[PDB]
């Protein structure tokens, strides 16, 4: 065969997903596969497309990962991924991100460049500002929409 | 969550995942997103990504499961991706999307839908949240 | 079949271990497998048997958890563990402890009492404190040994 | 590293990990001792505790493969057992201990040594520190 690739933005759709919103993510998940599948045409490797392509996704507010993450019960946001590159089963892992835009490429560098393979909270945020990463404020990754969400959450746990 | 998976024309295959987590979460807790044999696997004969309820992902090891059903059962990817699904998914509502290296690429759920696209060099591309 | 049992220390041993540090540790070991013994004996379940072994080999300085952990590089201790009862493949784990004396049973408690699956750090030590177990000062958890250990590391 | 892995006259299989982690490693930093799957997994038919590199033992879901082996290879817990340390670990220093439903117990590791203790009901009993 020759290159194949997917994206995904979440299981867990409700049947009702206005179709405006839709929309929305479809057209969300074809500017992300059409990013990859440029890569992929362009022969970079693997590991650096579903980096690029996962980056993509942090950085559209639409589903749940970087900017646009579901909030913590304090109304703020604590960011999570991994990255695994096959042909030798590196990996790389990251939790509790509180300041990190993209926080794959933060996993990506735990693979590339740490002796460990998952680093999380306080040493991850250390770590992102050794290896130089785009850090910013917490709010920055908070939206208006979560924080309507968080919202009920809360109310509904009764 | 969301994720991708990518086979490359070299064969290697990739899997990446990333997430916000739960809404409501308290502080610390982690899914299966991070974690590797659960949320994102890849080997040499494939890149697998999950998305669904953390614990059932976790206690069903997903992501490296589909690649232990390729190895151990001879189950090509879409037909493993159907096991796992099926077999390895009690009560817990959770989907994936996987590649192979021989360039073939799968997704499979057992909830209501899942926000996927999928593409092969031969030309193939699908965008789908339903069935 | 009848009940089973197997408790381990850590792999990677010194050839050089004195032998005197080798029948401490098969002392250890035997204190805590015959903890477990009995507990089957009386037909305690799996789950209960491997965390009371588990708390006995954390609480007894000597092997890499509990008190007698590993320093970090600030010489302080952060620990973590997991638990896994079969019949139901039912998870708990936690890691970045820095006040809780027993991690397996923290581990116990987010299988057993929590939504998740995994707590850590921060949120792992309030749950700790929400569910009532016991905490001490992380210096609690370092021992002179680990701390000349820890200078051989850094070379 | 400690661990302990128990099969109780139900059959029932549990696996408990626990550890203080790398000496000199940096803050955050998590090994495979609190990942399902990889330091610890327990299911119908096994329980079993993994010590050692762990970037050999995330990578090859370790203590899974023990469990992978025995439900969809058909392997005894002895088998599978030697066949996760000869086959599955090749960079890789670790071991493991592993009970089956059956009542076996078994303890398999490819580096000098590991402190281990394995019994029996029947009553084998065994403490050793070498091979
Ligand atoms: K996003
Ligand atoms: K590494
Ligand atoms: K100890
Ligand atoms: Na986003
Ligand atoms: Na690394
Ligand atoms: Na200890
Ligand atoms: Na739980």
């Amino acid at each position: 065969g020759g290159w194949a690739i997917a994206v995904h933005g979440g299981a867990g759709v409700d049947p009702t997903l206005p179709l405006e919103r839709q929309e929305e993510a479809k057209q969300l998940l074809t500017r992300c596969l059409n990013l990859g599948i440029s890569a992929l045409n362009s022969n970079v490797p693997a590991i650096d497309v579903v980096e690029l392509v996962v980056r993509e996704l942090e950085t559209d507010p639409l589903f749940n990962s970087g900017r646009g993450s579901a909030l913590t019960e304090k109304g703020t946001v604590e960011m999570e991924a991994s990255i695994m590159d096959g042909p030798k089963r590196r990996c790389g892992a990251v939790s509790g991100l509180t300041t990190v835009k993209n926080p794959i490429s933060l996993a990506r560098l735990v693979m590339d460049k740490s002796p460990h393979s998952y680093i999380a909270f306080s040493g991850a945020e250390d770590f992102a500002r050794q290896q130089g990463v785009e850090v910013v404020d917490n709010e920055y990754f908070v939206t208006p929409d979560n924080v309507g969400m968080l919202k009920l959450a809360k109310e509904a746990n009764t | 969550t969301v994720g991708c998976v990518v086979v490359d024309r070299e064969g290697r295959c990739a899997a990446a995942t990333s997430t916000g987590g739960l809404m409501n979460k308290m502080t610390g807790r982690i899914g299966d997103s991070p974690l590797i044999g659960a949320g994102t696997y890849a080997c040499d004969v494939c890149g697998v990504s999950c998305t669904g309820e953390g614990e059932a992902i976790i206690r069903g090891t997903l992501a490296r499961e589909v690649a232990a059903v390729m190895e151990y059962k001879g189950l090509k990817l879409h037909q493993a991706v159907d096991f796992v699904i099926k077999h390895r998914l009690d009560e817990g509502k959770a989907g994936l999307i996987a590649v192979s290296n021989t360039g073939e690429v799968a997704c499979g759920f057992n909830c209501n839908g899942m926000f996927r696209a999928c593409a092969t060099e031969d030309g193939f591309m699908e965008v789908a949240i339903w069935d």
